[PDB]
């Protein structure tokens, strides 16, 4: 269905790799 | 997307391209929310002022894409539509209130490294993250400038804007079913959605569970990347009851 | 401007 693993990208979260700008989002979540 | 950058491979695996069959052209963005459901803006399918009223057989969805114009053999997957559902109170007459539509695919799509669904936010995730200053991410193959078109999917991160500033930026009537995002003139940085990005997702990565959620749908703006203007997005959580009703009933 | 897609989908 996709429910259990929604929002977890195969090439990023699933492998514990970060994309080049996701940190900018995190830094804004104050 | 104006003033964005090229997406990384697999960066937005829920990104969907709505593609017109004849003539073959980009119609809109969209997002994958399960193996058989795609979310987009209602104005991508129905906008009578521009004589737009698409039926299921007019369109295809292309999932897993990166290049705008190439047929990405062995990577992208192309699906036909079983049925379109437009919000019954979508206000195409005035201000694009409730600018949301769902598309059910004829067959489930197989997930891959390039094809994977985004989550939709619960009340608490929405309340925590839909705050002025918090940034989300918009993606699409739309125009690079207001007045050309990209080789590959574009991405821009943009801050949510305070509701009074959104309201004061426009003469169009805003509603609780919308939010706006973008930098202010004094913030220096730039970026916006534009024509062709319609229907694509505004996503945020929850810092609580490290999952991506779709908070918004690219809906409307006045020009693209203009100083003192902001992009407007359908507020996905506010339309949860309708989304769930459609999927629970049909599926 | 777009590359032709396989006929199976049209
Ligand atoms: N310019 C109009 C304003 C309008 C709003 C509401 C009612 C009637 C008119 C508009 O933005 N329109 C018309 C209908 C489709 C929509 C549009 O083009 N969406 C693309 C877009 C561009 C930039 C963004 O940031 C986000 C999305
Ligand atoms: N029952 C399915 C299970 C399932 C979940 C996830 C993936 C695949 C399957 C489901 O609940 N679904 C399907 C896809 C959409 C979702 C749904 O309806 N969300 C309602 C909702 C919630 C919060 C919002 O902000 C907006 C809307
Ligand atoms: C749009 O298309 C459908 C089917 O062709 C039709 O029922 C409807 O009246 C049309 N116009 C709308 C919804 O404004
Ligand atoms: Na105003
Ligand atoms: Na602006």
């Amino acid at each position: 269905s996709g429910e259990a693993d929604c929002g977890l990208r195969p090439l990023f979260e699933k492998k514990s790799l970060e994309d080049k700008t996701e940190r900018e989002l995190l830094e804004s979540y104050i | 997307i104006v003033e964005g950058s090229d997406a990384e491979i697999g960066m937005s695996p829920w990104q969907v391209m709505l593609f017109r069959k004849s003539p073959q052209e980009l119609l809109c963005g969209a997002s994958l929310i399960s193996d058989r459901w795609v979310l987009t803006a209602a104005h991508c399918l129905l906008y009578p002022p521009w004589d737009k009223n698409f039926t299921e057989n007019d369109l295809l969805v292309r999932i897993g894409k990166h290049s705008r114009t190439r047929y990405e053999r062995n990577i992208e997957k192309i699906s036909m539509l079983e049925k379109i559902y437009i919000h019954p109170r979508y206000n195409w007459r005035e201000n694009l209130d409730r600018d949301i539509a769902l598309m059910k695919l004829k067959k489930p799509v197989a997930f891959s490294d390039y094809i994977h669904p985004v989550c939709l936010p619960d009340r608490e995730t929405a309340a925590s993250l839909l705050q002025a200053g918090y940034k989300g991410r918009v993606t699409g193959w739309g125009n690079l400038k207001e007045t050309g078109q990209p080789s590959v999917l574009q991405v821009v991160n943009l801050p949510i804007v305070e509701r009074p500033v959104c309201k004061d930026s426009t003469r169009i009537r805003i509603t609780d079913n919308m939010f706006c995002a973008g930098y202010k003139p004094d913030e220096g940085k730039r970026g916006d959605a534009c024509e062709g990005d319609s229907g694509g997702p505004f996503v945020m990565k929850s810092p609580f569970n490290n999952r991506w959620y779709q908070m918004g749908i690219v809906s409307w703006g006045e020009g693209c990347d203009r100083d003192g203007k902001y992009g407007f997005y359908t507020h996905v959580f506010r339309l949860k009851k309708w989304i769930q009703k459609v999927i629970d009933q049909f599926g | 401007d777009f590359e032709e897609i396989p006929e199976e989908y049209l």
